[PDB]
C-alpha cells in the first residue's frame, strides 16, 4: 500500500 | 533473508529486512495500542517516516 491493518487489539500495523 | 525488529520510539517496533547482508527493506511498522490512537499512528508515519528511513538506512524510493 502502504496498507493500515487495524484489526488486532494490542497493535496497529502499517503493512509497507 | 534476516528478518529483525528494531525499538524506535516508545510504542513503536519497525520490522527490516535483508539477505546476506544486503541492502535492507522496510516491511512493517507496529504500533502498540497502549501509546497509539490509529489517528495518532497515522500522524506519526506522517511525521517520522523520512527519519526512520535515513535511521534505519533502508532507500526510500
Amino acid at each position: 500500500g502502504p496498507k493500515w491493518v487495524k484489526t488486532d487489539s494490542d497493535f496497529i500495523v502499517l503493512e509497507i | 533473508e534476516k528478518e529483525w525488529v528494531e525499538q524506535d520510539e516508545p510504542g513503536v517496533y519497525i520490522t527490516l529486512t535483508a539477505l546476506a547482508g544486503g541492502a535492507r527493506d522496510l516491511k512493517r511498522v507496529r504500533f502498540s495500542r497502549k501509546r497509539f490512537s490509529e489517528i495518532q499512528a497515522e500522524q506519526w508515519w506522517a511525521d517520522n517516516r523520512g527519519r526512520v528511513y535515513e535511521q534505519y538506512n533502508v532507500r526510500m524510493v
